[PDB]
């Protein structure tokens, strides 16, 4: 279904407008906690964008 | 002056601050709304993390701002 899961995705993106959507659903599937995915993402977890 | 603290449960909270207050004070006045340590408080701002010795001015958060709490947690 991913109703709660693409929910609680999109209010990260609420949160953080410069991490891409489809990288916010990775980790989503992983813990499935929005707390430890952005307290990860914000640990270097996830690639932030970064222009090569 | 008021501001607008989003939260990752989606939960906007209403707090005062002035243009002269720490971050950490700030923190220190969410931990007795929602009773989470400023600890695992994580500000940011814009998309950008406000660092506990610094103040509403330094960022220009104005009136009415929305500020982003993101938590912290070691576990998964």
């Amino acid at each position: 279904s991913n109703s709660q899961l693409n929910a609680m995705a999109h209010q990260i993106q609420e949160m953080f407008p410069q991490v891409p959507y489809h990288l916010v659903l990775q980790d989503l599937q992983l813990t499935r906690s929005v707390e430890i995915t952005t307290d990860n993402i914000l640990e270097g977890r996830i690639q932030v964008p970064f222009p090569t | 002056m008021q501001i607008f603290v989003k939260t990752l449960t989606g939960k906007t909270i209403t707090l005062e601050v002035e243009p002269s207050d720490t971050i950490e004070n700030v923190k220190a006045k969410i931990q007795d709304k929602e009773g989470i340590p400023p600890d695992q408080q994580r500000l940011i701002f814009a998309g950008k993390q406000l660092e506990d010795g610094r103040t509403l001015s330094d960022y220009n958060i104005q009136k009415e701002s929305t500020l982003h709490l993101v938590l912290r947690l070691r576990g998964g």
